[PDB]
């Protein structure tokens, strides 16, 4: 396994993001050398109306 | 009946039965004890 | 393409009256852009400038001022009969340019041709301040 | 002669090409994604400023945007 | 020429009222955002946009206008009324001109 | 006194004020008879007038040359000269209200978003879980000094910012 575990909450350090030291389900993560891997879905839209966006390893932590 | 107390609970009507406790508290306060101004 | 198909310029052309959407000066003193398609039967279509025209069984022809008058009817003809429309760019001089399917495939399907154009490989934000910048042009290049 | 830039979080969703009228935009293969897909923005020369492009991108921040610039007859979308 | 009806055609029951946004595809989910709650009232009563049915629009205008007109004849009672028990129109009709209407005594 | 005030007792435009207001009455009630409804209504508010002046003047209230009563705002010489009930008492009259509605709400929020949807539970109100906050919020500044000495009242840098 590359990253976090499926199901896992994590919370982002993006700082351009709407999701920026908020929480969100981890949907998915690819093994494959992809620069964003891991898929992120939070509950709060964003001023769009998406409620998912592919995060990177350094760029996601821990929860709280 | 059971989703008519729902209807009963949104926000409008709730606030409908807000309104008029507010505002017939305040006009049956000033109805008695009229025109108070600085609370003896 | 397999190879660019070179302009007729004279074809027939739908059955439509006239209107005041048509082209000004601007188009015999700059230039103009002219579609092409081929319909299989006798249909009617909604013009961008204008009403309602016919089509003719064969191919068909049309003069237009601006690219988007153009691509609004390629969008239209696409959706609504299933067609593929092909358009160019002719200007004062005579010369042609054929511009949309410029590889023969619709931009929005990959090909191997393709290079990449403006392609930074970067996050959008993680860029360089204005101050570092400022005496020539360009934060984002 | 506006700018059009593309940045490293496209993921190929193709809905920035199918929205600009203009066909400023095209998709070139790409090994950063799992589509194997990547936009370009070879003809900015037509483009327009409809930022149609951006309304699309579903990412968190966006993908694509469009830094208006000098005009031209092109931009300003003058038949005349 | 003839008369045509299709019978009972829809329940009536308080389901609905509890679920605001059924009309809509979008509004159906329900709120994450409060432009949900300016879209709600605003497209309540556009029907053409709910369904494509040209009859069921006509089902719904020629319902709706029942109701415009009972809220009329309400309000059209209503200074009827007023004007009964609250006016002054048996000393106006004696003296027309001296005397002021009045049915909104406070 | 203080300010250059005078009592609305002592003062002569404060009773200038109510001969003029009253005067207004008599001449209206002149037009009808002495039984009818439009005579005891003008009655009544003569009768309201009359108790509204009296009342201001056994207040201690301060009447300025213009002859309308004056507010003071300091507690000190609210307390000092035996005005505290016009604006200083009503000022936590309120602050108990305000801070009510707040701890309600305050409660009520964090209460839902525990549970699943909390979406609908904002424009379809959970009825008996409001009266229940609603009658418990009597002695909210307890709560708020217990929740601001533990702790549990700030979140701690878990919030979305801007940069
Ligand atoms: C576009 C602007 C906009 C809009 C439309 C709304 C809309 C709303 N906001 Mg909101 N908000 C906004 C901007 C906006 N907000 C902004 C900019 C902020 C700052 C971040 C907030 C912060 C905010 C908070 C913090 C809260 C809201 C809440 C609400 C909801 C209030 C419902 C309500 O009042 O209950 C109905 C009305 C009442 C007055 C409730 C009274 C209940 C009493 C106790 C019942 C008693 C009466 C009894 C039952 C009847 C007896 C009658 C008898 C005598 C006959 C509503 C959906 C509240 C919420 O989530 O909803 C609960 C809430 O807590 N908003
Ligand atoms: C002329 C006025 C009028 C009329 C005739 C209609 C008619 C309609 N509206 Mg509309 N509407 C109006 C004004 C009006 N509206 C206004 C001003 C607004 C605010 C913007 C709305 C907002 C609105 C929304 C958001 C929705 C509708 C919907 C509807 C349909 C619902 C019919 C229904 O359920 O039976 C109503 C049945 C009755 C028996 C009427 C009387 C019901 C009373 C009020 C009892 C409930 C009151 C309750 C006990 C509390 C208060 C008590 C007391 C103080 C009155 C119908 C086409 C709904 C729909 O599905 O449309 C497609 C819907 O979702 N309307
Ligand atoms: C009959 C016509 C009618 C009218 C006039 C309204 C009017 C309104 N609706 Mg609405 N509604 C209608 C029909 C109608 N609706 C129907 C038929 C449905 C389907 C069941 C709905 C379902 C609905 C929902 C689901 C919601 C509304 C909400 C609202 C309010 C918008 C929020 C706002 O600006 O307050 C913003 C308020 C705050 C920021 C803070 C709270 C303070 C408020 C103002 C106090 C309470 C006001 C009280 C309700 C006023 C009395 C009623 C008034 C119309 C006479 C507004 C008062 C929203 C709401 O929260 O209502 C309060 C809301 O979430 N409506
Ligand atoms: C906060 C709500 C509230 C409260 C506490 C009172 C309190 C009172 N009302 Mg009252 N009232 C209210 C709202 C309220 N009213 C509303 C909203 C209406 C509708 C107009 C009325 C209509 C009403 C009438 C018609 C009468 C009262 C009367 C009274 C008094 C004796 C019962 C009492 C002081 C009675 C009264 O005058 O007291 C002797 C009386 O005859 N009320
Ligand atoms: C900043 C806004 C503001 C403030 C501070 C006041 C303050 C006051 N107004 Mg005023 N008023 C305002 C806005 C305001 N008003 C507006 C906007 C209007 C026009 C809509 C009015 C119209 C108005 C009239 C017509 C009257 C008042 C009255 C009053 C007094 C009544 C106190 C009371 O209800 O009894 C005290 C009530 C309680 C202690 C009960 C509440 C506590 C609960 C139960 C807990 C008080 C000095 C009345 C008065 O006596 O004037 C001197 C009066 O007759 N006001
Ligand atoms: C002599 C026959 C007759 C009469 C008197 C009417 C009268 C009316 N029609 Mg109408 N209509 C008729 C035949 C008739 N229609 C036929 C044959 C058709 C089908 C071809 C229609 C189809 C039709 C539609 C689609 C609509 C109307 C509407 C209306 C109303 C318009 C509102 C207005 O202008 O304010 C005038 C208002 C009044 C004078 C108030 C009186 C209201 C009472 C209840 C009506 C009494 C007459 C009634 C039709 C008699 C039969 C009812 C009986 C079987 C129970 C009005 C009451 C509109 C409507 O329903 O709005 C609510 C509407 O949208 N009509
Ligand atoms: C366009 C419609 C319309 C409008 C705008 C009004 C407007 C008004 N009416 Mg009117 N009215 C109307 C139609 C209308 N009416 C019709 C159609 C009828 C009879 C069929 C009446 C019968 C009527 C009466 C009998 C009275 C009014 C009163 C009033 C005034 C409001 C005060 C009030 O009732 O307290 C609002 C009260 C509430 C919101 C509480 C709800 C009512 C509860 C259920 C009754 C409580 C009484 C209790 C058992 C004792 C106001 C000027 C009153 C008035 O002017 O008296 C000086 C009054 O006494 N109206
Ligand atoms: C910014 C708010 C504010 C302001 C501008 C004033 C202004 C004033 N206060 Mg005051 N006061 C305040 C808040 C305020 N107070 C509060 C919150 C309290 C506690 C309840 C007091 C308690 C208080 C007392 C007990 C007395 C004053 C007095 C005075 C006056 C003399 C100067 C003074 O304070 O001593 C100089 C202060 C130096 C720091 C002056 C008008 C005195 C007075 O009556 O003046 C004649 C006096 O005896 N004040
Ligand atoms: C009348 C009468 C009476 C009494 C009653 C009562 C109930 C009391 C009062 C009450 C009260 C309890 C009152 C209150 C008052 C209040 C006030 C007086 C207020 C005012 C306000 C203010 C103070 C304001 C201020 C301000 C400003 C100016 C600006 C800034 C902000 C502020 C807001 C702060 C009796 C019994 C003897 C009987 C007979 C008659
Ligand atoms: C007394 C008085 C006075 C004075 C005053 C002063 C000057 C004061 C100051 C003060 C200050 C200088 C302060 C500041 C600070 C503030 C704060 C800080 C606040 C608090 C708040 C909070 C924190 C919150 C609240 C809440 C909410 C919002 C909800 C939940 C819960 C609670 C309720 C808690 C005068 C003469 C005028 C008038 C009369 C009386
Ligand atoms: S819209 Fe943005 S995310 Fe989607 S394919 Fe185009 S550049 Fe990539
Ligand atoms: S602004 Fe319009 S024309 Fe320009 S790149 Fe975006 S979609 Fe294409």
């Amino acid at each position: 396994e590359i990253g976090p575990k499926r199901g896992s909450l994590v919370k982002v350090l993006r700082p351009e993001s709407y999701w920026y030291n908020q929480v969100g389900k981890v949907v998915s993560v690819d093994q494959s050398g992809i620069r964003y891997p891991v898929v992120v879905r939070f509950e709060n839209q964003n001023y769009a109306g998406v409620s998912t966006n592919n995060y990177a390893l350094d760029e996601i932590e821990e929860v709280k | 009946m059971k989703d008519f107390t729902t209807y009963l609970s949104t926000a409008p009507v709730v606030g409908l039965g807000w309104a008029i406790f507010t505002s017939g508290l305040l006009i049956e306060i000033n109805r008695f004890f009229p025109d108070p101004l600085v609370f003896s | 393409p397999w190879k660019q198909p070179e302009l007729d310029p004279d074809t027939p052309s739908p059955i439509f009256g006239g209107s005041t959407g048509g082209l000004l000066r601007k188009a015999q003193v700059e230039e103009f852009y002219v579609i092409t398609w081929e319909s299989p039967k006798e249909q009617i279509f909604e013009m961008p400038t204008g009403g309602a025209a016919i089509m003719r069984k064969g191919p068909n022809l049309l003069k237009f001022a601006r690219k988007e008058q153009c691509m609004a009817l390629t969008t239209q003809l696409r959706s609504k009969f299933r067609q593929t429309p092909c358009f160019y760019r002719v200007y004062a001089d005579g010369k042609v340019q054929y511009l949309h399917p410029k590889d023969g495939v619709y931009p929005e399907k990959v090909n191997a041709g393709r290079v990449g154009v403006n392609q930074n490989m970067r996050s959008i934000g993680k860029n360089v301040d204005p101050i570092k910048v400022v005496k020539f042009t360009g934060s984002e290049p | 002669a506006h700018v059009v830039k593309i940045y490293d979080t496209c993921i190929g969703c193709t809905q920035c090409v199918r929205a600009c009228p203009l066909d400023v935009l095209e998709m070139v293969p790409w090994d950063g994604c799992k589509a194997a897909q990547m936009a370009s923005s070879p003809r900015t020369e037509d483009c327009v400023g409809c930022k149609r492009c951006e309304t699309a991108c579903p990412t968190d921040f966006l993908s694509v945007r469009v830094y208006l610039g000098n005009e031209s007859t092109r931009s300003l979308g003058l038949a005349y | 020429v003839k008369i045509a009806v299709d019978r009972n055609p829809v329940e009536t029951n308080f389901e609905k009222w509890a679920k605001p946004g059924h009309f809509s595809r979008a509004l159906a989910k329900g709120p994450n955002t409060t432009t949900w709650i300016w879209n709600l009232h605003a497209d309540a009563h556009d029907f053409d946009n709910h369904t494509s049915d040209l009859e069921e629009i006509s089902r719904k205008v020629f319902s709706a206008h029942f109701g415009q007109l009972g809220i009329i004849l309400i309000w059209l009672s209503g200074m009827y009324f007023h004007g009964a028990r609250f006016s002054n129109y048996e000393g106006w009709l004696s003296d027309p001109t001296h005397i002021k209407p009045s049915a909104q005594v406070v | 006194d203080i300010a250059g005030l005078t009592p609305c007792s002592e003062s002569k435009a404060y009773n200038k004020l109510e001969r003029k207001e009253l005067k207004v009455l008599d001449k209206r009630l002149k037009q009808y008879e002495p039984g009818s409804a439009p005579y005891l209504a003008l009655q009544a508010t003569k009768e309201r007038t009359e108790n509204r002046f009296k009342t201001y003047a056994k207040q201690g209230l301060l009447c300025g040359n213009d002859g309308l009563p004056h507010l003071i705002s300091d507690p000190g010489l609210a307390l000092r000269f035996n005005h505290a009930g016009e604006v200083f008492i009503p000022t936590f009259g309120f602050l108990y209200v305000a801070g009510y509605i707040g701890h309600v709400g305050r409660q009520y929020i964090i209460l839902s978003k525990e549970d699943a949807k909390p979406t609908d539970k904002e424009i379809i109100l959970d009825v008996p879980l409001a009266l229940k906050l609603a009658f418990q919020g009597w002695a909210w500044p307890l709560a708020s000094i217990q929740e601001l000495r533990n702790g549990s009242l700030l979140e701690k840098d878990e919030n979305i910012t801007v940069s």
